[PDB]
């Protein structure tokens, strides 16, 4: 990305700060902060290492052909993932509680909140959905 | 300790049971209820903040500092004894004469049938054998035709480090044993001198 | 035991060399030792505006 | 509903197992057997009684010499022979040291099944301190061939007891660090405790013998009910527990491995 | 700049693996009175050479019943999360850096469930599910426990961030019991003891293989490096290796749980206590 | 079936044949010389391994005048080097180059027929000196062979594509001109030459009168259907597998459903 | 050519060494023998020490340890999960009874030698053989893999 | 002391200075081989005594302070191929503890058809192999009969 118009560039005119910026390095402390540009760069070159060491036996190890080398040799998973799912969101949820300096009204809406949350959960513990014996 | 729990029962018809009954106060190798504040203090402390997987901690890290038990083979070895039965040889008088004479006791012994004789009379009118063949991979072991033979001349020497590449190399004939005794005498001569006191 | 030492300090100093190099070429691209710290609005729109200032006062040099 | 069971092939690699589940519950369990048959009662009949001895170290070669003195046993009742006290004595130690042996292995690897992994390597070298004894006698680590008909093969080395006095001197101890990790653990109490229970009706019905026998609440032991050799001499409790756990099982081999060692110091 | 600081970051993180699963090897030897590896190199230390090596010129098994690409692409997936997870950690500057490494620990999963679904084993299928049911089970605890560590994170301007840099200094002795919970919460995702009964790469060989546990020994040292940030007053390389020693330490002494075991461990324990903890925490925070 | 930079299609299909001949008749306890040769060998062949095979089998019939010449067609099996070939051809590749109309006509033969044929041999007095032609019960096109292969694998679109023979030569020029100085490498396909395409413009068949496997009391097996074709069932798309085996399950007995979960 | 040459043979060197060093066997813990080679993996002996790794399953394995008689029940499984195995592998023969039959050689159940089933590379005698004994057959099972030479075979192809 | 350290890396190694000992092959094969490694640069430089030489080059040293089964091990001359087939049976059974006899300390007798003990030659085709074998000079075809020749 690269800024296209002289206010998002401070009104600073001429032609140096254009090819400047094209040609930046980057830094967090310069245009970039936060970016979050590296994780790109990260996957781009873990996949190439990982690529190359599954090509690389293809080429410097032995080989047979055999029909037997190329041969083998419950409800609870749907309770798990549907809980982790509603958990999950509820945690998203209270997350921007976190990162707040909150209030006393924003912690007793938060407790209203989590009260709710635990009440359901109390609920299927009673009911014996936590035991996983199936 | 060997103490029961209602909870810790790693079944589901005695847990079933201890929550829905008081039969397990009646046993006496359960934990009883605590009765003060004091014993719901030690009881949280055993279920909660572990304390009986630290025993088992300190008892490995102790581990970790103290001494070991390997030796560096083939630079160090283990320990053996006289009476080692290991690879078989066929043994001589001092002056040189096979001690054997064809008696076909060992043969007849051998339970895994891993010996193979043929014998007739030599020039100068001795017994002496043609053939003395042991199957390596057909033997057991036991020593048998060690305790079978009356002049000492099949035994089994201290040796068991004799692997091969091929199956070929363990099918001995009289050549290789008496091959064998005649590099193992000295050794297997000493060991017989402390083993003729009890046989 | 004694065998067990080597691996574990060969792991203490290949992280030590890592960091001290990854931390040295780090500073050559930011050249200050505060790159990592958190940013919000308002920092970013002072780095901005000092690196478009920065751009303009090497603009400006390269004409007297 | 109408479940069926799902079923399940457990191992070639010698155990083979067809199991049946109604979901995470086992309904049946088949054992497929005869990987390790090799016919040894027809090789039987083509020995001589001497000849055929060694086939019993190879049937529980954990503990071999036990495996040796019923046939001896059987060959020695039907021939009318009489064995010399100095014999029966050696016979009941050694015995008593395959017997500390079998229950090092039994125990060590029923651990490493579980997931403890350190017993294992802290029993196995007390496993080759005896295994050492066997060699010193008869020339074999494991299939000795040295009870006989009426009496032993060799005559005991000189030095022989000292050495195992050096050795019963510490195995207390040695059993002592073996508990540290596993009878006050809740994990091994939870993977232990209430896990597959047998009654003594149906300890009896199934022809059940030894220590799962004691751990049901029966008091049945052969050394002293039915004695052989010295045993009737010997002075020694009998474990009890009462449960049928898996627990209960691994605290009765834990004492008879201590009874042991009090049979062996007696000797 | 940027591609050549993460060729210096990987560089360690690969070495430093080879160095833990030797490390792993002998001090798990050293608890059980012996050696461990010392024959291959000069005290042991080309065996995880040796080891990469071997599996190099190791014949890559390619069934032909399965979908190629599924199964080449989850040891790859694994792997690459796991370095970018390292990128993370010290190549990032963002607000909310503990809650994007918990976004990419929760995509390992998939590696798990591809190979799974790729390999036509009748067991993989069995324990890939376990696997993942112990991992998603544990990830939970772990969100809450962030949850708890973010009320009290505050950089100088007075904004709350999950930064790592602006962490404090000082080891929390506020959050023993969340420490705690925490290093088992770790101990369960790698799949460690005493949650090790779930394997999944059983038809996997040669480099897919070494990718896979490349993949686990770096996920273990992230983990690690994020508890010593949480907990311990920073990221450091004695930390590293002290938190590493202790969890072969645990390896050594313990047994491990049933299935059903840790799942009323992880859905009646570990997710009410972060939860109460969590509460306290905001109680305390006004 | 490629050269080398060490080892040439003469070296090794003509100077070893002959000095191994001429070693033969020096000892005198040798009774019989079996050496293999190819259905399409021929001396006036474009394609040089054809060539140098019928030049080495002139030259074995000459130092050792009693030495059998054996020419078999295309041999399958599981390790085979022609259907293993075109099934990485078909699978593997974005297009498989199909050289002209594909109606040059071949006749495979079993690999295990061809094992029972050299003791058939051996037994015979009279096969010494001579020369047989090994090929199987039905005479194809290579056409016809990957419509086969196609079927097999379940594949469900025709990748391949028919060429002119010149536009194939172009393809397989770059890696024919380089083949020398390498010590050969790995994952290289025998059907990637120009002697390959030169074998595409002819019928490789047995020729009439000659004696094949029908003198040697065999009658070969089928190469396109049964025990020969069940390795290329292995590797179509999802698996062998049976079926949904459920409707000759109605009368089976009772422990043996459960047992398959049916 | 003298140069790629010394290279080749350099790289041979390298790869044994790492073949060698870092052997994954296979345990067929059939019978008796087993038991002498859990003896070997414990402390005294430390099969771990010279890279030696037990795996459960036959892809990630390099050899095989036949440590047990083989029965005729017994022989196809063996001989499934040896062909199981990638390539390069070896096979340890261990004890009598799977070297030739042993005890059980004339018995109508008994394969005579675990050789009628799969090609072995090292033979190791006794009944059992020691766990000492076991050592001294892997080391020269190592000393077949040094002589190796696959890459200078590869460039005089 | 270190210089006692040195003297006895050089008594063990046997060359005769620290440059000549790092500078040579065995040295770079204690780099790769580390159960060498450790056998000649820490326990032989370690506490203990020489015993004797046998008379393939081997080193013998014993050490009584040490564990019991770890007080005697031996130093093998040959660094690259080094086998414990090449002890002499009048060795064995000190190093194995089975006696506590050497010719240090006790004359055997010597019989006069006694083969010196050698390292196995085993994997090679100079192995040993049965009178039948192909690899005899002259393969025995074994009939107990006689044919007839016209
Ligand atoms: C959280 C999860 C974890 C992920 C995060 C991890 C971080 C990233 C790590 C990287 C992953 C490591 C391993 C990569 C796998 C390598 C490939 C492999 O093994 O084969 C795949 C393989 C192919 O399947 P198969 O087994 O051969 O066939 C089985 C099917 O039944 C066969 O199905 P089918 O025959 O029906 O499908 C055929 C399909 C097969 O698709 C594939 O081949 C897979 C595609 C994605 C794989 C990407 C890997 C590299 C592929 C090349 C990318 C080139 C893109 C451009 C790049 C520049 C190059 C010039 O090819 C096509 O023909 C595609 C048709 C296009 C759409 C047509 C519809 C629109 C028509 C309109 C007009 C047309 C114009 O299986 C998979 O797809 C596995 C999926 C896992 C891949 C990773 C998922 C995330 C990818 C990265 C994030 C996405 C960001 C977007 C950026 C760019 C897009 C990628
Ligand atoms: C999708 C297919 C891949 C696309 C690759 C791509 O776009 O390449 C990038 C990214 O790819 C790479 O640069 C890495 C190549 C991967 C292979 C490297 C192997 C390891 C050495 C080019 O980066 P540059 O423009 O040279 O870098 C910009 C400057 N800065 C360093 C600050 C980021
Ligand atoms: C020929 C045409 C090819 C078209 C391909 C279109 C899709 C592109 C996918 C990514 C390509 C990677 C290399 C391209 C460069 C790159 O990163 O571009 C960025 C655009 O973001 C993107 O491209 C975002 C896509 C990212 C998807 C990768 C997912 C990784 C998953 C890993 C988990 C991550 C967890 C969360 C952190 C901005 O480049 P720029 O202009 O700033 O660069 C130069 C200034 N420095
Ligand atoms: C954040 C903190 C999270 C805490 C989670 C607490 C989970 C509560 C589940 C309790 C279910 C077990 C149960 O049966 O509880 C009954 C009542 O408990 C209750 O009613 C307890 C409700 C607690 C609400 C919070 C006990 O009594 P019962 O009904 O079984 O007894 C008469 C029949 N035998
Ligand atoms: C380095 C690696 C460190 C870890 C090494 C040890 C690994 C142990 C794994 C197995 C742990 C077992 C476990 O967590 O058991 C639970 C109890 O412990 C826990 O729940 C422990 C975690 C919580 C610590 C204590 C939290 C409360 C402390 C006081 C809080 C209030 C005062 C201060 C505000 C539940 O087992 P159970 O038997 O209790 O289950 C009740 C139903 N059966
Ligand atoms: C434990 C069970 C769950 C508890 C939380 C469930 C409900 C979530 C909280 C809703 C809070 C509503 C306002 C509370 C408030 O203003 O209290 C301050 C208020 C301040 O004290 P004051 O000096 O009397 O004004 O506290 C109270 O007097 C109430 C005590 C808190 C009780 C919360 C739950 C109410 C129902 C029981
Ligand atoms: C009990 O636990 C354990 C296991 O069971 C879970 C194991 O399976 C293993 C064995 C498996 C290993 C070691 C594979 C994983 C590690 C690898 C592949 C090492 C990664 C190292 C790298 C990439 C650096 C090496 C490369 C270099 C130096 C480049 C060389 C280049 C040139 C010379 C030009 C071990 C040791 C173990 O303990
Ligand atoms: S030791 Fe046993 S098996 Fe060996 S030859 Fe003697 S009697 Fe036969
Ligand atoms: S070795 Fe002994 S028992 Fe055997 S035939 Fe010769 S003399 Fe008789
Ligand atoms: S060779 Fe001997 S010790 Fe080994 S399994 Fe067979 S009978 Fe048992």
């Amino acid at each position: 990305y690269n800024a296209w118009s002289p206010a998002q560039r401070y009104f600073v005119e001429g032609d140096h700060v254009v090819t400047a910026e094209a040609s930046r390095t980057f830094q967090f402390t310069g245009l970039d902060s936060g970016s979050f540009y590296p994780y790109v760069i990260a996957t781009v070159i873990a996949t190439a290492i990982s690529t190359v060491f599954i090509v690389a036996p293809l080429v410097i190890a032995p080989s047979r052909v055999d029909l037997d080398k190329s041969s083998a040799y419950s409800v609870s998973f749907y309770l798990v993932s549907i809980m982790y799912l509603l958990f999950d969101i509820e945690i998203a949820y209270l997350f921007p509680y976190a990162m707040t300096h909150a209030s006393l009204p924003m912690y007793w809406t938060m407790n209203l909140f989590l009260a709710i949350l635990v009440a359901g959960f109390a609920y299927e513990w009673g009911m014996g959905a936590l035991e996983w014996r199936e | 300790g060997t103490e029961r729990r209602p909870g810790e029962s790693g079944a589901w018809k005695q847990i079933e049971r201890q929550r829905y009954a008081s039969d397990w106060e009646n046993d006496p190798t359960f934990k009883r209820t605590p009765k003060n504040l004091a014993e719901v203090l030690d009881d949280s402390a055993s279920m909660l903040l572990l304390t009986d997987v630290w025993r088992g901690m300190a008892y490995t890290l102790g581990a970790f500092f103290d001494k070991k038990v390997t030796i560096m083979y083939p630079f160090e070895k283990g320990q053996l004894s006289p009476r080692f039965r290991g690879e078989h040889a066929l043994r001589r008088y001092p002056t040189g004469e096979e001690r054997c004479i064809a008696c076909k006791l060992c043969e007849a012994i051998c339970p895994a049938q891993a010996i193979t004789i043929e014998a007739e009379e030599r020039e100068d009118g001795s017994r002496r054998t043609t053939r003395y063949d042991i199957d390596m991979t057909k033997c057991i072991y036991c020593g048998f035709c060690q305790e079978a033979c009356p002049v000492d001349a099949i035994v089994e020497g201290p040796n068991f480090e004799f692997s091969t590449e091929t199956r070929e190399e363990l099918l001995y004939d009289k050549q290789k044993l008496l091959e064998n005794g005649d590099k193992w005498e000295t050794e297997i001569a000493t060991n017989l001198r402390t083993e003729s006191l009890y046989r | 035991g004694w065998n067990a030492l080597p691996s574990l300090v060969i792991i203490t100093g290949i992280w030590t060399a890592g960091l001290f190099a990854l931390d040295k070429v780090q500073m050559f691209r930011e050249n200050k030792p505060a790159w990592a710290n958190n940013k919000d609005g308002w920092q970013k729109a002072l780095y901005r505006r000092d690196w478009y200032l920065q751009r303009e006062e090497e603009t400006l040099a390269m004409a007297k | 509903a109408k479940v069926n069971n799902f079923t399940l092939n457990f191992g070639p690699q010698v155990l083979r197992l067809v199991l049946e589940m109604q979901g995470e519950i086992i309904m049946r369990a088949d054992p497929h057997i005869g990987l390790l048959h090799r016919g040894t009662e027809k090789l039987l009949e083509y020995k001589t009684y001497l000849q055929g001895l060694p086939y019993f170290d190879r049937l529980d070669y954990v503990s071999m010499m036990c495996m040796e003195h019923s046939y001896v046993l059987a060959i020695e009742q039907l021939l009318n022979v009489s064995v010399p006290l100095r014999g029966q004595y050696i016979r009941v130690l050694f015995s008593e040291i395959t017997r500390v042996l079998n229950h090092l292995l039994a125990i060590t690897c029923h651990s490493m099944d579980v997931g403890a992994l350190t017993p294992f390597l802290w029993a196995f070298e007390e496993r080759e301190k005896l295994f050492e004894f066997y060699e010193r006698v008869s020339g074999a680590r494991m299939h000795a061939a040295y009870f006989r008909v009426g009496g032993v093969s060799q005559d005991l080395p000189i030095g022989l007891l000292r050495d195992v006095y050096d050795w019963a001197r510490q195995f207390a101890s040695r059993l002592d660090e073996m508990e540290e990790l596993l009878t006050g653990n809740r994990i091994w109490k939870e993977r232990t405790v209430d896990v597959g229970t047998i009654t003594a009706q149906m300890a009896w019905d199934w022809g059940c013998s030894g220590p799962i026998l004691r751990a049901s609440g029966i008091d049945w032991d052969l050394r002293k009910t039915q004695p052989y050799d010295a045993y009737g001499k010997m002075q020694f409790n009998v474990p009890i527990a009462g449960h049928g756990d898996c627990y209960d099982r691994y605290l009765v081999r834990l004492q008879e491995m201590r009874e042991s060692l009090r049979i062996i110091y007696q000797c | 700049m940027i591609v050549a600081s993460i060729l210096i970051l990987i560089v360690p993180v690969l070495l430093s693996v080879a160095m833990f699963t030797l490390a792993e090897r002998t001090v798990m030897a050293s608890m059980q009175r012996r050696f461990g590896p010392q024959v291959s190199g000069i005290s042991g230390l080309l065996q995880p050479f040796w080891d990469g090596l071997k599996l190099g010129v190791k014949e890559p098994v390619l069934p032909d019943s399965s979908s190629a690409g599924a199964f080449a692409a989850s040891p790859m997936i694994s792997f690459v999360l796991s370095q970018v997870a390292w990128v993370g950690i010290c190549i990032s500057d963002a607000s909310f850096q503990g809650l994007v490494i918990m976004a990419i620990s929760s995509l390992a999963v998939y590696g798990v469930m591809l190979a799974g679904w790729a390999s036509n084993s009748k067991y993989a299928f069995l324990g890939c599910l376990r696997s993942v049911a112990l991992m998603v089970s544990y990830e939970l605890s772990l969100g809450a426990a962030l949850l708890s560590i973010g009320l009290f994170v505050t950089d100088g301007t007075g904004m709350k961030c999950l930064n790592f840099a602006e962490m404090p200094t000082t080891p929390q002795y506020a959050m023993l019991p969340l420490c705690l919970i925490f290093l088992v919460c770790i101990l369960a995702e790698t799949k460690r003891d005493p949650f090790d009964l779930p394997g999944y790469n059983v038809e996997y060989s040669s480099l897919g293989f070494a990718l896979f546990f490349i993949a686990e020994y770096a996920n273990m040292a992230v983990m690690s490096a994020i508890a010593s940030i949480y907990f311990l007053g920073g990221f450091s390389a004695l930390k590293i290796t002290a938190l590493f020693f202790a969890f072969v330490w645990t390896r050594g002494t313990l047994p491990r749980y049933r299935y059903d075991q840790f799942m009323r461990l992880g859905w009646k324990a570990f997710l009410p206590l972060t939860l109460a903890f969590f509460a306290l925490h905001a109680s305390v925070a006004i | 079936r490629l050269q080398t930079k060490n080892w040439s299609f003469e070296d090794v299909h003509v100077d070893f044949p002959k000095r191994l001949a001429k070693l033969a008749a020096e000892t005198g306890q040798v009774q019989r010389l079996i050496h293999f040769s190819d259905m399409g060998a021929d001396e006036n062949h474009k394609s040089l391994r054809m060539r140098t095979k019928a030049v080495g089998d002139k030259e074995v019939l000459d130092a050792f005048p009693d030495a059998t010449i054996v020419r078999p067609g295309d041999i399958v099996g599981i390790e085979d080097h022609f259907y293993n070939y075109l099934i990485y051809q078909l699978t593997l590749t974005v297009f498989a180059p199909v050289v002209e109309s594909g109606s040059n006509k071949i006749q495979p033969t079993y690999v295990l027929d061809v094992a029972d044929a050299v003791a058939a041999l051996l037994r015979k007095p009279d096969t010494a000196g001579k020369t047989l032609y090994l090929g199987g019960p039905e005479v194809l096109t290579m056409r016809e062979v990957y419509d086969l292969l196609l079927k097999t694998l379940r594949i469900y679109r025709d990748d391949t594509v028919h060429l002119p023979a010149w536009a194939v030569k172009a393809m397989y020029k770059p890696f024919d001109s380089v083949r020398r100085m390498l010590p050969g490498l790995p994952m290289t396909s025998p059907l990637a030459t120009e002697d390959y395409v030169e074998e595409m413009l002819r019928d490789k068949v047995v020729p009439a009168g000659a004696l094949g496997y029908a003198d040697l009391g065999i009658v070969p097996q089928k190469v396109t259907d049964g025990l020969a074709i069940e390795p290329v069932r292995h590797a179509r798309v999802g698996g062998y597998r049976w079926g949904d085996m459920s409707a000759v399950a109605k009368d089976i007995p009772e422990s043996v459903r459960k047992y398959y979960n049916i | 050519a003298k140069g790629l040459e010394f290279v080749v043979s350099k790289v041979d060197n390298v790869v044994n060494w790492a073949r060698a060093g870092s052997i994954w066997p296979m345990t067929f813990g059939l019978a008796c023998c087993a038991v002498e080679m859990m003896h070997a993996g414990a402390s005294r002996y430390d099969l771990d020490r010279y890279g030696i790794i037990f795996r459960p399953s036959p892809r990630q394995s390099d050899a095989m340890i036949v440590a047990g008689t083989l029965t005729n029940k017994m022989a196809p499984a063996l001989r499934k999960v040896y062909d199981q195995m990638p390539e390069p592998k070896w096979v340890v023969s261990m004890g009598s009874c799977a070297n030739g039959g042993g005890y059980y050689h004339y018995s109508y159940a008994v394969v005579r030698g675990c050789d009628r089933v799969v090609p072995v590379d090292v033979y190791v005698p006794g009944c059992p053989p020691t766990a000492e004994g076991l050592l001294y057959g892997l080391l020269q099972l190592q000393k077949k893999i040094y002589r190796s030479k696959t890459t200078q075979i590869w460039y005089k192809k | 002391s270190l210089s006692g350290y040195f003297s006895r890396l050089l008594e063990a190694s046997g060359k005769k200075s620290v440059g000549s000992f790092f500078a040579s092959w065995e040295f770079g094969k204690m780099l790769v081989d580390g159960n060498l490694a450790h056998n000649v640069l820490v326990r032989a430089t370690g506490a203990g005594r020489l015993v004797g030489t046998d008379y393939n080059g081997n080193r013998y040293y014993e050490n009584e302070e040490a564990a019991y089964g770890r007080r005697r091990w031996i130093v093998y001359k040959d660094k690259f191929d080094y086998n414990p087939t090449t002890i002499p049976p009048e060795w064995h059974g000190w190093l194995n503890y089975i006696n506590d006899y050497n010719p240090t300390n006790t004359q055997f007798k010597q019989p006069t058809y006694q083969i010196e003990a050698s390292m196995t030659k085993t994997g090679t085709q100079t192995c040993y192999n049965p009178k039948g074998s192909w690899f005899s000079a002259k393969p025995r075809n074994w009939r107990k009969y006689e044919s007839w020749t016209p």
